[PDB]
């Protein structure tokens, strides 16, 4: 917090306390599923996917591949896009929305595309 | 669709387009299904992924 | 002749030939025999319910909050619980009639009055 | 490493074991909620028929059958497991009960819970929606006094305290062991079908007032069976997805222990010929 500021360090631990869990619970996701488990942790699970599918992004150097442009997200935009997810603002959407989106206007976009 | 076949078996039921998308996945695999020994002009190969 | 058809909400109780058949409706006694004109009654609170059928002996029903249809072929008691005399503990029977609950005691009571008391 | 992957081999064929005993035994108590569901409809359609008839005899204007003037609180009763292990059951059952909230909030009125199973208990206690009254522990193996009660709670709540002006059942209706859909019927105000074309004793008016609660404690009945024999489809369903993937599991666990085992003994190997070629 001391180089980044501790907007950023804050969503970052956060961040990664929520795929720690989600990577402690792997095992009872593997073999029962999301659905025994606790509300809290369930909660936790079904946003975990979503932080997870949106740190994936069109690259610039992806559009010889998927033939989609590559978006940019400022770091200011990133950190509040990820304070939003970790705070549970983004769980109603499909978790396909996230895939290689790029941004909070663009995940609006894909949204409503869905 | 390979994702979505997995999935379905244990789903007791699924939307209309979920529905749609593993029966057009059901006919996209068979369609890429080939025999042995038998290779296809890309002038087939077209007409058949179309 | 008469097919008594005594059914619970849970499961079907009894469905054997029967003679005649009386039980205590909201409006009085009642007694039904072959063709009787189409009925449908509420027994009461302690409503117990006799058949007569060709041979066996007579069968006594306690029932709880039954309701009697008499149809062109079969006289259809609907019950929530019923029990059969043979079922019947006549201890807990005399236990509950005194029971302070409505639905309880009237319960007890029909248990009673089917097991002869 | 290999300890590691020893103990989770070990770990995961108790559970395949574990999950295929209890997906034979759900599939045992699928037939027995089935069947009870079967002893049961009879006393159902002989009720639903005199019903018929007494409204047939009836002026039709009890306040089960008459819509509030202005609708504005609605009961839910979602019926939900008590135990684990049937997959995306409950949740399946708990969605559709906020999709009904949904529409009900659309349409003014506060939706007021009640709950049958524990684990929708607990799905409403973490959101913090409170539940007026909840039952627990017949969600396997109900019984009609269980579902008098609730029938009873209902239509006094309907009847009046705050009361409802209407009141909705969520739950999960089995129409095939394949298909298991959480569905919401409104249960009060009934509506009157005409579907075109007998005594009564004293009057087919008080016959219809005392059936009218014995016919809403039947259909909870039969609500609760229906869910029941969905409960113990999902959990057969769940406990055979359970059993494939601690197959698939053990599986890997045993590929990875063998390229373990492989690698340690080429370690070993590479160790001791290294010793001899120094030496």
């Amino acid at each position: 917090p001391a180089i980044v500021g501790d907007e950023h360090y804050r969503v970052a631990q956060e961040v990664i306390r929520i795929l720690q869990r989600y990577k402690d619970l792997q095992d009872i996701i593997a073999i029962l599923g999301i659905d025994e488990l606790s509300e809290e942790d369930k909660q936790l699970v079904n946003r975990a996917r979503r932080i997870e599918r949106f740190l994936s992004q069109n690259m610039m150097a992806a559009e010889q591949f998927t033939g989609q442009p590559g978006s940019t997200v400022p770091l200011k935009e990133t950190i509040e896009a990820f304070d939003k997810l970790t705070k549970g603002e983004f769980d109603h959407l499909p978790e396909q929305a996230f895939f290689l989106i790029g941004g909070l206007d663009d995940l609006a976009k894909k949204a409503e595309s869905l | 669709y390979r994702e979505l076949e997995a999935f379905a078996a244990f789903a007791s039921d699924l939307d209309a387009a979920s529905k749609a998308q593993l029966d057009r996945g059901a006919r996209l695999v068979e369609l890429l299904k080939q025999p042995q020994y038998s290779p296809l002009a890309v002038e087939e190969q077209v007409v058949a992924i179309f | 002749d008469l097919n008594v058809e005594i059914v619970a909400v849970e499961r079907e109780l009894w469905s054997g030939p029967a003679t005649f058949v009386f039980t205590r409706t909201t409006a009085g006694e009642i007694g039904i025999l072959p063709r009787h004109i189409p009925l449908v009654a509420q027994l009461v609170d302690d409503a117990m319910v006799r058949v007569e059928r060709e041979g066996e002996d007579d069968l006594r029903i306690a029932v709880d909050g039954g309701f009697l249809s008499v149809t062109e072929e079969t006289v259809r008691i609907l019950v929530e619980n019923a029990q059969f005399e043979s079922e019947i503990d006549a201890d807990a029977a005399k236990e509950d009639a005194a029971s302070d609950d409505e639905r309880t005691a009237a319960w007890g009571r029909a248990r009673l009055r089917a097991l002869g008391q | 490493t290999l300890r590691e992957l020893r103990g989770r081999i070990r770990s995961a064929g108790s559970i395949k074991k574990i999950t295929k005993a209890q997906e034979l035994i759900a599939t045992s108590r699928i037939a027995k909620a089935q069947a009870r569901v079967e002893a049961a409809r009879p006393y159902a359609a002989e009720i639903t028929n005199m019903l018929t008839e007494l409204a047939g005899a009836s002026a039709l204007d009890h306040p089960l059958l008459v819509e509030r003037k202005q609708p504005k609180r609605a009961g839910v009763l979602v019926v939900s497991s008590d135990r684990g292990l049937c997959g995306a059951y409950n949740a399946n059952v708990l969605r559709r009960a906020e999709e009904l909230f949904s529409l009900l909030r659309d349409e003014g009125k506060d939706p007021v819970l009640y709950v049958v199973g524990r684990k929708a208990l607990g799905y409403f206690s973490f959101r913090q929606r409170t539940v007026v009254e909840s039952w627990t522990g017949f969600s396997e193996r109900p019984t009609y006094e269980n579902a008098r009660e609730i029938a009873d709670t209902l239509v006094n709540a309907f009847m009046a305290i705050l009361g409802v002006d209407e009141l909705h059942i969520v739950f999960t209706e089995f129409r095939s062991m394949l298909s298991q859909t959480a569905v919401a019927r409104r249960a009060a105000p009934m509506e009157v079908e005409y579907v075109g074309e007998y005594s009564f004793e004293p009057d087919p008016e008080t016959l219809f007032d005392a059936l009218l609660p014995r016919y809403i404690a039947t259909r909870v009945y039969a609500a609760l069976l229906e869910a029941a024999a969905s409960e113990s489809a999902s959990r057969r369903r769940a406990m055979k997805s359970a059993t494939d993937n601690a197959d698939d599991l053990i599986k890997a666990l045993t590929l990875a222990a063998n390229r373990e085992r492989q690698a340690q003994i080429t370690q070993e190997i590479s160790e001791i010929v290294g010793g001899a070629n120094a030496l």
